[PDB]
């Protein structure tokens, strides 16, 4: 009861089952950003 | 990854050439 609000917050959403799907889509972004820099480098090559 | 190691391999094939001079 004396918790802040937003412990309450992650509890509920937890209890929605919200979690793995928040992890895994913060965890890609990271990726596909890098996969974006690989297909620059791959656009530059392509052009020589 | 493996388009971009394939382009980069590529690019090394191409660079060899045959001058005799």
């Amino acid at each position: 009861a004396t918790a802040p609000d937003s412990q309450r917050l992650k509890l509920l959403r937890e209890v929605a089952g919200t979690r793995v799907y928040d992890e895994r889509k913060e965890e890609s972004i990271s990726l596909m950003k890098e996969t974006e820099g690989k297909r620059e480098k791959i656009n530059e090559l392509l052009k020589y | 990854k493996y388009l971009l190691a394939d382009c980069n391999e590529a690019f090394i094939k191409i660079k060899m050439a045959f001058r005799p001079g």
